[PDB]
RNA sequence: AGGAGAGCGUCUGUUGUACAUCAACACUAGAUACUGCUAAUACCACUGUGGAGGUAUAGUAUAUAAUCCCUGCCCGGUGCAGUAACAUGUAAA
RNA sequence: AGGUAUGCAGUAAAA
RNA sequence: UGGUUCGAAAAAAAAAUAAAAAAAAAGA
RNA sequence: UGGGAGCGAAGAUAAUCUAAUAUGUAGCUCCGUUCAUGGAAAUCAAAAGAGCUUUCACUGAUUGUAUUUAUGAAACGUGAAAAAAAAAAAA
RNA sequence: UAGAUUUAUAUAAACGGCAAAAAAAAAAAAAAA
RNA sequence: UGUAACGGUACAAGCUGUAAACAAAGG
């Protein structure tokens, strides 16, 4: 990705999409620590 | 208010018709060609918005304004009688 | 497509919204990774003023102040906030009750909430040191504000004051009259004497004189009024030449148009200063009387405008009442030499007294003493409740008076004691007030000034002539003591 | 619409400028 | 372009002032008195009031035409290259434009904010500087001296370095008869001489003008190119009619300012390049013909061997480009009295 | 962009001469260190104004003012003779540090 | 489905407040007779109950016990009527 | 059925399968957003659009070809004067429905203060209401007359003095920067007072001798600096632009012919095409 | 050449970067100071019949001692006071 | 990676070890393995205070 | 990409001594100067105060000395 | 439990509590924000309330 | 890759890297058409950007091309211009 | 024709 | 001798890096 | 998330092709799932009656829409599951 | 729960306008998520 | 929360944090 597009894109962790999937080593239905 | 029936769609925009461009108003001062004080006149919304309300010659005919005018007139009459 | 219902048709934008957690659906019995429970949060300061933590919240809540990081402008603002009757209610609350806070009220209180003023001494010392540090980087106006704010808040550290004096003396020639007025404000009575370095005061007065001499055109009427007030009181000046120049610029400087629009309180203070320094004005009606009339007329005009018009308005009403009281007191001393219903002096005095009568509560103790003095000098009375209702409050506020106020009050009481026609409440109130005022005057004699001593001697002589049947011995003692004290001070 | 004025001149025969002032009270 | 001063400084529809004043007096009253005195002095000095016509321009040009030590000693220059004329004889300055009155030109190369090509056939060309030319002539009632004439790579006309009587330097458009040592002024009391700037209401009919303001105080916008000029046809109290270089007759407010004379460098059109390289230096790129492309690339493309247009001429975007009018029909004519017709009709009638 | 050949040659020669000038300029800088030390642990944490009236100065203030003036090279004869007069007045009240 | 507009309103039953340990002010603070809510001396200011007088003048009434499930504007209109 | 004030009367009681299988292209005309139950748009939440907002409609022809198109609301940019906010509010984006609602309520202030959230349908309006109530609580801040968006955020409300100080500081920084740029681009240049004579060509024969320069601006350095700043204030020209605040303003569409680039089927921008080019929205 | 040429922030006017040495107008400081000064004006409610001096004075015989300060809560350290404040404002017999 | 050195140490953890080089070193020189984050001043003070080396 | 500069200049200059000699010619004999003779005189006004004053105070002298003709001023 | 947080006895904000042990072995819970010891938990006798939902079940 | 000639392109250039180095493309120039400036045209978030911080000796579009002599007839058709619509005009449309 | 050795602000001129 | 650093000029950000650790009472 | 909201295709069926089907599907953005969705009739029905909302089976691939291909957990109703309305004028 | 526990994972959101750099003077300034 | 970089440890797909596998016997 080149500078002009980088200057307008946002980082992955600026949203909540990271916490809306259950992907993990054991599969796709991660049970978080502490349930 | 606008009506949402048969709007005009052009240029990607939507324009809504205004079947009733009139609103009732209470006259707070003598307006030459419109009426005397204390009258309820149907005027055009633009006329109310840009001339009457800005110049303080009339106000929308809400129950609050109507009742306030009525009570103020009654108080003024009582004040006249008290002065007499 | 699901057709809406009574409870569901209204919706908010996914990102621009008013947060309402009470109605937003939530499942508290589940783990929510989005909130990052593992991650610790930072406890921010709960109250901020001018972008920094509020010092008025530190005694109760603690926390760092970051005073060393403050620049000159923020420091001057903070000094003003601490000096001008600070209230802990100005601090911000956290998740407050829905009902309005006491900060809305403009009325002062007789008790200090949430801590004593002295609970900020360490922060005051830190602020003084930071002011001494930042004095070198401030512009002229900000430097003058820093100086005045330190003087008013009570920074006393002598090295700090020496540094401030050095910087101010360095940058004095580059300052205009408004900054000179700001600096003079730091020399008001009651402020620390460390700031009253005689050489610095002389330099400030000389610079103000040069500013008047070469820039009289640019001077505003309110600025001239403040300058006269400060010269007579703040700087304790005998500069008859400078005071006369100020008076001429006020009257004959094509300033009549500006005299109407200037605030009445400034005119009242100016005429008070001129009444104090009459002898200078009446030097190579009297000219002082003409000056008093010229300054009085706009005050009467403002009073008339207010009466014809009859939270925001309360401040201007209080200011107008204070202006009326001060103007009446100033006019009384000149009227002492006139003794007549002068075409305008007596009438403006009566109008000011009427304003006082309708706004007795707003009076400060100094205002009460001034108005009593004015009424007794005029031998008039705005109403029949005036004297009793003012004497009651004078007795209730006796402790906050100064020697000048006490001299005025004693003069008024001596004058009133000789009046045969009095109300029963006035008769009951008089003797206790007379005794307490005499005790206070005797206690505060060594701190009285020459004008106060002269007024006290005049009151004693008047009582001996006319009030020889009430505390006669104490009045002879007061007369002799005042004579000796005046002799000593004249020799000084 | 190459030319797109902000204000378009009003038409004489449009119903908007000819609609009736209506009545304050329907019953009378 | 918009790569220079920001919109907040460049855009203003209604200009509230027409006189850029720089008073010297301590007070406003004395400034007004001095301005009146300067206007009266300009009026006293002004003597010429007759119109400045094509024939008078020709007479002045004829009069101007009628009316070994200076080198770097011991300096053998290039083997072949030499300037066309020495500095003390060249018509133009031969030096460098003032640095304080110019800046580097931002070369957009025919591409807009999207990065795509919107203006076709543009090339890098030679490096250029944008120079700040006073289209307003804001300073009034102060005389200035033309010190030198200068080349401008962005403009078809010549520039003139004007030094006002107080030492201020500026660049203005030079007239066909502008020469070093000329005295110029902008005022309503000014004489009708080339280079002077006056309101259109104070310029007699038949006079030739340039650098005409569409809005008073907003700077001249009409008639700028080298050799161009407009003629004053008629005058009324509020409006003055002008015939423009395009043969368009248009009215202008009488308060719009203008400069007397023809735009300098009337011989620009006579230049012959001789090779593709000159246009390459000037900043052009090759123009491929529409009918030389494939049918997907132009309406005229396609067909075994060479062919004709096969239809009335159209552009890349399918619009007739020979006789088809493009001005918006609903857009009002406004102050335009009459707009020109096709050149064939003009020359045949 | 492009330049006219004369301009190309002149500016290229200027660039070459600038490079050679830099090389010649740096020749004798054997004892030029980009990393440099400055001593500041003798500077007092209190602030002072050097032109303040001497009559308001004590030992602690006048000593700091003298040291600051020496550091700042504010060698003014009037200032330092005022320093001398005030220090001789305050001789009785100076600590060894001052 | 989406964020709730003013048509969707919820409220919950209020548990009566009992100071289970009378001396434990940290966990069972005193109620204020003015605000009828727990005293928070750290982050709240004392209220006399007359503050709205300085805002709305002497001719003012305080109304209490207004219900849930209604917009403040709707209740304002109803109370005005 | 119930909820006759909302759209979907004949869907309310037909079944679950029909409700889930409803085909939007069946609806030719736009439905009002409030009756449809549509989420407000960001533009509507930043303006006062009342019943109007982005909508959709379907095109159906005798050949039975269907096509759905997004349609934008009819919005104007208008200025208001607010007594409750003690400031003029330039360039608020408003609609006909909003204007009629203001007329009904009794003006801008009444409309902001009294309208319920569902009808107002404007988070910006809610924030204005909050600022009006805050000004009622603290009249002294109202006397400043700052733009209402200064106190849009709650933190600015908690720290008013810093809000005003920062506002003024940023304003002064902006002013100084713009002044410097204008001075740099000014058309008038004043050379140094020790060398005012610029290089000149040989004066044409017969030209009258130029008078000696009058350097009145060398009497005082303060006068010199003031004159230099005044000269720096000058501008080369002033440009005209489309502005709806002007009676005769206008904008531009496309070329008269109406054609397009040959062989190119240009795709209109969307949220999945050229979504974030040069700016967020 | 300039990837960010078209952005809304490109070559923006103002900013803290370029406004390092710019101060607010002195009128702004005056306005803030006067607004603070006029925030607590009013009449003298409450009675002060006796003078018990612009700066407050603390009495030394009312401050809690170390023993009292350290004492646990109830439903030579008794003669020593640790006070944070201004000794020049303390009222004591000797200093 | 290694913990940053505090202003006052009181308990240094850094290990200075002798390094046997396959290259040549002069008479008065010695090579030591040291943590990567230490400066020349830190190394010199460490050696002069813990060992008294000049 | 590189940030080397100074003695590590990444510019590949020519090493041809004849070309470098031509460069010397272009850099010294054919160098272009913007300033004027009066600019130089003003720069040295502190050492040539009297002649600077005469040039600025005597009418016509500045015009004569500001003309394009290559001149030598002692 | 993740939706809830312990409160500092002095600042009354979410805090973290660590167990420290004295020489004798006495345990003290200390709060991060102020360093204060945690007050002893309220006794079961004071906390007790009947569980009416279980009786209903 | 010399001397004497013809064809095609005037020429120097571009050119399909890896089957086409050509008579293909461009080119100096002569024309025609549009465009009065918030110009036309282009980009197609459209109170925005390039055009252009330029102003009819300018910008854009489509042919034909550098030098010499020439460049005939047709407005019936199509398009365009013109007018309320006609009449009428316009082919280097 | 980038910046050279007490260092931060800051105006003008220029081989 | 370069980088770093100021400028060009850049969140146009080289993950595990810094003149870059809660920011002056610093105890000379 | 074949649950809910917004925008919203083509390959495939129609033996080409259009509608319709695919499908309101895929991708994209947003909710975050019984502590939820929704909801205590200005409802549905017949001239008898039912009684918020929700789930299952039947009625029934019926009556419908599409009119070459297909789609259709329709409405009323019947048998079951679960069952709830509303502590609450202050204290 | 005896202590200790480096660095990166761009976080004032235990929080509230949107909008680059987790939140940027007003305006220019534009939105189906 | 999860993961990783370096460092220590049998120079490691384990363990572990410069206290880098262990304090349990303190006024």
């Amino acid at each position: 990705i080149r500078p002009r597009k980088k200057g307008m894109r946002l980082d992955r962790r600026r949203s909540k999409k990271q916490y809306k999937h259950g992907r993990h080593v054991g599969g796709w239905n991660y049970r978080w620590l502490g349930s | 208010a606008i009506s949402h029936l048969n709007p005009s769609i052009s240029k990607g925009k939507v324009h809504y018709r205004v079947p009733n461009p009139y609103i009732p108003v209470l006259l707070l001062q003598a307006v030459p060609g419109l009426g005397k004080r204390g009258e309820l006149k149907q005027v055009r919304r633009g006329t109310l918005r840009l001339f009457l309300a800005p110049k303080g010659l009339a106000v929308v005919a809400s129950w609050q304004n109507i009742d306030a005018f009525y009570l103020a007139e009654k108080e003024e009459e009582e004040r006249r009688r008290r002065a007499q | 497509y699901t057709p809406p219902s009574k409870r569901t048709w209204s919706k908010q934008h996914n990102k621009i919204f008013t947060p309402r957690p009470l109605s937003e659906r939530f499942s508290p019995h589940k783990l929510h990774p989005e909130f990052e429970w593992w991650r610790e949060r930072t406890v921010q300061p709960s109250a901020l003023f001018m972008g920094f933590p509020d010092l008025l919240a530190l005694p109760l809540r603690g926390g760092s102040a970051y005073i060393h990081e403050m620049d000159a402008a923020t420091l001057a603002v903070v000094l003003a906030s601490l000096a001008h009757s600070p209230s802990a209610y100005s601090v911000s609350e956290r998740r407050p009750p829905p009902s309005p806070s006491p900060a809305v009220s403009l009325s002062s209180s007789s008790f200090s909430p949430t801590h004593l003023p002295q609970h900020l001494d360490s922060l005051l010392a830190l602020l003084g040191r930071q002011a001494a540090a930042t004095a070198a980087h401030a512009p002229d106006s900000t430097l003058a504000f820093l100086f005045r704010g330190c003087a008013e808040a009570g920074v006393v550290e002598k090295n700090v004051v020496c540094t401030l004096l050095g910087r101010v003396e360095q940058r004095l020639p580059c300052m205009q009259l408004p900054e000179c007025l700001v600096l003079l404000d730091a020399l008001r009575p009651g402020l620390p004497e460390v700031y009253r370095h005689p050489r610095f005061v002389a330099r400030l007065v000389a610079h103000a004189g040069l500013l008047l001499q070469f820039r009289g055109a640019e001077s505003e009427a309110e600025d001239l009024c403040d300058l006269a007030f400060s010269l007579v009181f703040a700087a304790n000046c005998r500069d008859a030449a400078l005071l006369q120049t100020t008076a001429l610029l006020l009257v004959h400087g094509k300033r009549m148009q500006s005299l109407n629009e200037t605030a009445p309180l400034a005119l009242a203070r100016a005429m008070e200063a001129f009444a104090a320094c009459r002898d200078a004005v009446n030097a190579p009606l009297s000219p002082s009387g003409w000056l008093l009339l010229s300054l009085l007329s706009p005050v009467v005009q403002a009073l008339h405008r207010a009466e014809k018009g009859r939270r925001g308005a309360s401040r201007e009403s209080h200011a107008l009442t204070e202006a009326a009281a001060r103007a009446a007191a100033a006019v009384a001393e000149e009227t002492q030499t006139l003794k007549n219903r002068e075409s305008s002096l007596f009438r403006g005095l009566l109008r000011c007294l009427e304003r006082v009568d309708d706004h007795r509560e707003s009076l400060s103790p100094g205002s009460m003493c001034k108005v009593l003095f004015a009424a007794t000098v005029a031998r008039a009375a705005p109403s029949r409740d005036f004297f009793p209702d003012v004497l009651k409050r004078l007795g209730d506020q006796l402790g906050a008076c100064t020697p000048e106020d006490l001299s005025r009050a004693l003069f008024a009481l001596v004058k009133l004691s000789s009046v045969s026609g009095l109300d029963p409440r006035c008769q009951d109130l008089l003797p206790p007030l007379l005794g307490t005022v005499l005790q206070a005057v005797e206690s505060s004699l060594p701190v009285a000034d020459v004008a106060s001593l002269a007024r006290l001697h005049s009151a004693a002589v008047s009582a001996l002539i006319s009030s020889s049947e009430t505390k006669k011995e104490e009045m002879k003692q007061l007369a002799e003591e005042t004579s000796r004290l005046m002799h000593a001070r004249l020799e000084e | 619409s190459r030319y797109q004025p902000f204000k378009t001149a009003s038409e004489r025969e449009s119903p908007f400028t000819e609609a009736e002032p209506a009545t304050n009270f329907a019953s009378p | 372009s918009s790569s220079y001063l920001p919109r907040a400084a460049t855009h203003r529809n209604r200009v509230a002032f027409q006189l850029f004043a720089t008073p010297r007096e301590p007070t406003a009253s004395k400034a007004a008195a001095a301005a009146r005195a300067a206007a009266e002095a300009v009026a006293r000095s002004s003597t010429v009031s007759a119109p400045f016509t094509v024939q008078k321009q020709q007479r002045l040009l004829a009069l101007l035409a009628a009316s070994d030590l200076f080198r770097v000693h011991g300096l053998p220059g290039f083997s072949g290259f030499r300037p066309s004329s020495p500095p003390h004889l060249s018509k133009l300055f031969r030096g460098r434009v003032s640095r304080h009155l110019s800046c580097r030109r931002v070369n957009h190369l025919g591409r807009n904010n999207s990065g795509r090509i919107t203006v076709r056939f543009r090339g890098a060309g030679h490096f250029r500087r944008l120079r700040f030319v006073d289209y307003k002539r804001g300073r009034k009632d102060i005389f200035g001296t033309v010190l030198r004439l200068e080349y401008d790579p962005n403009r078809s006309a010549h520039l003139a370095l004007l030094q006002y009587d107080d030492g201020v330097l500026s660049y203005i458009l030079a007239t066909e008869v502008t020469r070093p040592g000329d005295r110029v002024v902008a005022s309503k009391h000014a004489s009708i001489a080339p280079g002077n700037c006056l309101p259109l209401g104070n310029i007699p009919v038949s006079t030739i003008v340039h650098n005409v303001e569409l809005r008073p105080g907003a700077g001249g916008q009409i008639v700028r190119a080298g050799g161009c000029y407009a003629t004053v046809v008629a005058k009324d109290r509020h409006f003055v009619t002008l015939k423009l270089s395009s043969t368009e007759v248009r009215r202008f407010p009488a308060d719009c300012w203008a400069t007397v004379g023809q735009v300098s460098n009337a011989a620009h059109a006579e230049r012959i390049r001789g090779k593709a390289g000159v246009s390459y230096w000037m900043g052009e790129r090759p123009r491929t013909r529409g009918k030389a492309m494939n049918p997907v690339d132009h309406p005229h493309g396609g067909g075994t061997g060479k062919k004709g247009l096969k239809r009335p001429p159209v552009s890349k975007w399918g619009i007739l480009c020979k006789g088809y009018k493009t001005r918006a029909k609903k857009k009002p004519l406004g102050l335009i009295v009459r707009r020109k017709k096709a050149n064939k009709l003009i020359k045949k009638f | 962009g492009i330049l006219r050949p004369r301009e190309r040659l002149l500016l290229n020669a200027l660039k070459k001469e600038a490079d050679i000038r830099y090389r010649g300029r740096r020749m004798h800088k054997r004892f030029r260190s980009w990393a440099q030390q400055r001593v500041r642990h003798y500077w007092l944490p209190q602030k002072v104004c050097v032109t303040s009236d001497p009559q308001l100065m004590d030992g602690s203030y006048i000593a700091a003012c003298v040291q600051k003036a020496a550091t700042l090279r504010k060698h003014d004869l009037q200032l330092w003779h005022g320093f001398s007069k005030r220090i001789l007045e305050l001789a009785d009240s100076l600590t060894p540090q001052q | 489905a989406c964020r709730p507009g003013a048509t969707r309103m919820k409220w919950y039953f209020q548990k009566p407040y009992v100071r289970r340990v009378k001396s434990d002010f940290f966990r069972f603070p005193l109620l204020s007779q003015v605000t009828k809510q727990k005293i928070d001396w750290q982050y709240h200011h004392p209220r006399s109950g007359y503050e709205a007088a300085c805002i709305f003048g002497p001719n003012t009434l305080e109304v209490t016990n207004l219900p849930m499930g209604k917009t403040c504007e709707y209740l304002q209109e109803r109370l005005w009527r | 059925p119930k909820n006759l004030n909302l759209w979907g009367k004949y869907l309310r009681l037909v079944g679950r399968g029909a409700r889930r299988g409803f085909k939007k292209w069946q609806v030719i005309p736009p439905i009002p957003v409030k009756a449809y139950g549509r989420e407000p748009s960001a533009a509507s939440q930043t303006g006062l659009y009342h019943d109007e907002d982005f909508n959709y409609h379907t095109k159906r022809t005798f050949s039975m070809r269907r096509t759905r198109r997004k349609i934008k609301p009819n919005v104007f940019r208008r200025t208001f004067t607010s007594s409750l906010l003690n400031v003029t509010i330039p360039n608020v984006r408003v609609t006909t429905s909003a204007l009629h609602a203001m007329d009904d309520m009794g003006g801008f202030d009444a409309y902001i203060l009294r309208t319920p959230p569902q009808e107002l349908r404007s988070h910006m309006g809610e924030r204005m209401r909050q600022v009006m109530y805050y000004y009622q609580d603290q009249p002294a801040i109202r006397d400043w007359g700052l733009p209402w968006k200064v106190f849009l955020k709650v933190a600015s409300r908690r720290d008013p003095f810093y809000a005003c100080y920062r506002h003024n500081l940023r304003k002064q920084q902006y002013e100084a920067d713009l002044r410097s740029r204008v001075r740099s681009f000014s058309p008038y240049y004043l050379p140094s007072g020790h060398q005012p004579h610029a290089e000149r060509q040989v004066f044409h024969e017969g030209a009258g001798e130029s008078p000696p320069l009058n350097l009145w601006w060398r009497e005082n350095r303060e006068l010199e600096e003031a004159f230099r700043r005044r000269l720096g204030e000058a501008k080369c020209f002033e440009r005209a632009f489309a502005d709806s605040s002007e009676p005769l303003g206008y904008t531009k569409g496309r070329c008269r012919g109406g054609g397009g680039k040959s062989g190119r089927s240009v795709r209109r921008r969307s949220k999945t095409h050229k979504y974030r080019e040069n700016r967020a929205f | 050449v300039r990837p960010n040429q078209g952005r809304n922030d490109y070559n923006q006017v103002g900013g803290k970067k370029r406004g390092q040495g710019v101060q607010v107008l002195p009128e702004t400081i005056r306005l803030l100071i006067e607004t603070r000064k006029a925030a607590t004006a009013g009449g003298p409610v409450g009675r002060q019949p006796l003078p018990k001096r612009r700066f407050p004075i603390t009495e030394a015989l009312r401050l809690p001692t170390v023993a009292e300060v350290n004492a646990p809560w109830e439903p030579r350290l008794d003669k020593v006071v640790l006070h944070s404040g201004d000794i020049s404002r303390l009222r004591v017999d000797a200093t | 990676t290694p913990p940053k050195t505090p202003r006052n140490v009181f308990f240094p953890w850094q290990v200075f070890s002798v390094h046997r080089t396959g290259a040549f070193l002069e008479r008065r020189r010695v090579a030591l393995k040291v943590p990567v984050n230490l400066t020349k001043f830190e190394i010199q003070s460490y050696l002069e205070k813990i060992y008294g080396a000049r | 990409w590189t940030r080397a500069s100074g003695m590590r200049n990444p510019v590949k200059w020519t090493r041809d001594w004849e070309v470098l000699n031509r460069k010397v010619y272009f850099a010294f004999d054919e160098r272009e100067i913007r300033r004027s003779m009066l600019d130089a005189v003003s720069a040295h006004r502190k050492t040539a105060s009297l002649f600077h004053r005469m040039i600025n105070a005597v009418p016509g002298v500045a015009h004569a000395m500001s003309l394009p003709g290559p001149h030598t001023f002692f | 439990i993740t939706n809830v947080a312990l409160l500092d006895p002095v600042v009354k904000r979410p805090t973290r509590v660590k167990r420290r042990f004295m020489m004798n072995g006495e345990c003290v819970r200390i709060s991060k924000l102020s360093g204060s010891a945690m007050p002893e938990p309220v006794s079961t006798s004071a906390l007790r309330q009947p569980n009416l939902y279980q009786e209903y079940l």
